[PDB]
Order: structure tokens, then C-alpha cells, then sequence
């Protein structure tokens, strides 16, 4: 809804909340210089 | 979406779907902000080149799906809309300035495994993120070709291309509320958002906090995946002080 | 192409 979203936003049931990645989100991470 | 994949079931609880009530047909992409509110692009609604200006009544909000055509019985959820808000300076007689709209449910909806909203920038996590070379993803039901249409959800993962670069491969005056992504023809790499997918998300993932965050809307382009010709989109951070204007004006 | 939705969304 607002500022940086809403509470729980921008992390979904089935990949996030249960630690799963989608196939490709790696790519964007990746990008970002490298994430973690 | 052109050369984008067929997305996960799951992968963006947030996309929503303009549907038009008679005849029935797919109009736009969007996203899910609240339980109450849907982001689309402005154009989708008023467009009076081709006398296009929709109301309240005419459309219908289908929330949780993945297949474009089914009506997936359990799993969607379609709501009706009691306001609709246009920029007041949206620009459609030039460039499509300001092409931002909300969308206020008639019902709050309830989240489930499908259906979960996406976070709106601050201005910390647009500063970092929306750098030239980081990629972001699109996603929508649109054609798949420029003249070829999937029978599932879409996805294509794009980078954000520096603004002289935007300037430069258009006719069309840019402004700061738009930014554009897309691979160089020199790449070798394609993708690209076409009819169809205009209202919908432009995502990217913080990997400070793991969320996923909307940063643009799909607003123009010229022709699908041309060599040399780039996607552009409303910058949504720069519009975020109208939105939470209209939201705790009219809602939450 | 579109499936048919149910009556009470219209
Ligand atoms: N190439 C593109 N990114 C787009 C092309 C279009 C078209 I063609 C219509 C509506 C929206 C869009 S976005
Ligand atoms: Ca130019
Ligand atoms: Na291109």
C-alpha cells in the first residue's frame, strides 16, 4: 500500500516464505553486482 | 511478452488482470498494492486518440491467475472496482507523461498462496536498484510476437539502460517520469514487453531485505523486441507521493 | 477464447 510496500509485501507463499527460489531470480541477483 | 518463458505457478502473486466486461477480453496487466488498491497504467483506461475512456463499470479485476484464457474456479478471484483515479497531468496528447492510475476494489480481497501484494519503493531501494546493467522482470499475458499469444503467464527477465541511450534510440521526448530497459542489439540476448502487457510490472528484488519491489509499469514502446528500439516505463517512485495522495485521501 | 465466467461478476 505505501512506503516500501505494505508489511508483508514483496514476499511470496511459495517461494520466499518457504526459502524456494524460481529458476531465474538468480539473473537478477546476479546482476545487482552479485547478491549475498 | 516476446522471448520471455512461461512463468511458475506462484512467481507473481501480484499480477492482476484488466478484464472488460462485453465484449470479454483481456485489456491490460496490473498489480496488487493492498488488499483494496491495483496499480495500472493510465493509458489503459483513457486513451481518446482511439476514444478509449473506460468507467467503474465496464471492467472487472481478475486477481491469482496463471492461464490466460481459463477461469481457474478456487484459485482466481475477480473483484469489481468503486473508484478510479487518473493522474491529473497524465500527458496523453504528447508523450504519455505520468501514466499512472489506481484502482480502488469494491471488496478488500483475501491473500492466499496466488494472491499477495508487491512492495512500493522508498527512496533508498530506488536509488540502489534502478542502476543501469541491473535487471528487473515483466510479466504478463500480451503477444508474443509483434505480428502469438500464450496460453500461460510470461516472463522475461530485462536491464535498465542508461537514459542518453533511451533519448537516443527515439523521436519521442522522454521526460524523468520514465525510464526504459531492454539488451542492446549488440547483446544478443531479446526480450521485451508488446500489446497486451501495458498496466503491468516492472519487479526487481532487493537483496538487502529479499522483497520484491514494483519500480515501473509497462507504458510504450515502438513495435516488440526491434533491434536497436527499448521498452519504456513509468518510473513509480517518482509518481509515489500522488499515490499515497489518493490512498489515504480515498482508502487504504 | 476466454472461458466463460460466472453470472455474479457481471
Ligand atoms: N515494445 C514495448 N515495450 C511495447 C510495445 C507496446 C505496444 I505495440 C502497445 C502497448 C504497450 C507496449 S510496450
Ligand atoms: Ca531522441
Ligand atoms: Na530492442
Amino acid at each position: 500500500t505505501f512506503g516500501s510496500g505494505e508489511a508483508d509485501c514483496g514476499l511470496r507463499p511459495l517461494f520466499e516464505k518457504k526459502s524456494l527460489e524460481d529458476k531465474t531470480e538468480r539473473e537478477l541477483l546476479e546482476s545487482y553486482i552479485d547478491g549475498r | 511478452i516476446v522471448e520471455g518463458s512461461d512463468a511458475e505457478i506462484g512467481m507473481s502473486p501480484w499480477q492482476v488482470m484488466l478484464f472488460r466486461k462485453s465484449p470479454q477480453e483481456l485489456l491490460c496487466g496490473a498489480s496488487l498494492i493492498s488488499d483494496r488498491w491495483v496499480l495500472t497504467a493510465a493509458h489503459c483506461l483513457l486513451y481518446p486518440p482511439w476514444d478509449k475512456n473506460f468507467t467503474e463499470n465496464d471492467l472487472l479485476v481478475r486477481i491469482g491467475k496463471h492461464s490466460r484464457t481459463r477461469y481457474e474456479r478456487n484459485i482466481e478471484k475477480i473483484s469489481m472496482l468503486e473508484k478510479i483515479y487518473i493522474h491529473p497531468r497524465y500527458n496523453w496528447r504528447e508523450n504519455l507523461d505520468r501514466d499512472i492510475a489506481l484502482m480502488k476494489l469494491k471488496k478488500p480481497v483475501a491473500f492466499s498462496d496466488y494472491i499477495h501484494p508487491v512492495c512500493l519503493p522508498d527512496r533508498e531501494t530506488a536509488a540502489s536498484l534502478l542502476q543501469a546493467g541491473y535487471k528487473g522482470r515483466v510479466t504478463g499475458w500480451g503477444n508474443l510476437k509483434e505480428t502469438g499469444q500464450p496460453s500461460v503467464l510470461q516472463v522475461v527477465n530485462l536491464p535498465i539502460v542508461e537514459r542518453p541511450v533511451c533519448k537516443d534510440s527515439t523521436r519521442i521526448r522522454i521526460t524523468d517520469n520514465m525510464f526504459c530497459a531492454g539488451y542492446k542489439p549488440d547483446e544478443g540476448k531479446r526480450g521485451d514487453a508488446c500489446e497486451g502487457d501495458s498496466g503491468g510490472p516492472f519487479v526487481m528484488k532487493s537483496p538487502f531485505n529479499n522483497r520484491w519491489y514494483q519500480m515501473g509499469i509497462v507504458s510504450w514502446g515502438e513495435g516488440c523486441d526491434r533491434d536497436g528500439k527499448y521498452g519504456f516505463y513509468t518510473h513509480v517512485f517518482r509518481l509515489k507521493k500522488w499515490i499515497q495522495k489518493v490512498i489515504d485521501q480515498f482508502g487504504e | 477464447d476466454f472461458e466463460e465466467i460466472p453470472e455474479e461478476y457481471l
